[PDB]
């Protein structure tokens, strides 16, 4: 994590970006209009949409 | 005249026949429609794993 350099008696802001890629297993149930990922995040679209 | 073996003369049966056969031994195997693991896997999300 990037934190701002110390300057006495100041409020300082610091930004950090971490680009993350993951492989997850997604599960869907009948009638297969939604599927949820391994992280507990739903995706509201049929797995077979195209 | 002569001697004769017992088998030389035809025999009529004076016994009434009664036929009984035993019940065959049978084995019952463990058989379930759904196991514990399949029922647990039926859920879409598991709080513990997530």
């Amino acid at each position: 994590k990037y934190n701002p350099s110390r300057v006495e008696a100041f409020h300082r802001y610091g930004t950090t970006v971490n680009c993350i890629v993951e492989e997850v297993d997604a599960r869907s149930v009948y009638p297969y209009d939604e599927f949820v990922l391994a992280t507990g995040d739903f995706v509201y679209m049929s797995p077979f949409y195209g | 005249s002569h001697q004769l073996s017992r088998a030389d003369i035809t025999t009529v049966s004076t016994f009434i026949d009664l036929n009984i056969t035993m019940l065959e031994d049978h084995e019952f195997v463990p058989l379930e429609v759904y196991t514990r693991h399949e029922i647990k896997d039926s859920g879409l999300l598991d709080y513990t794993e997530v």
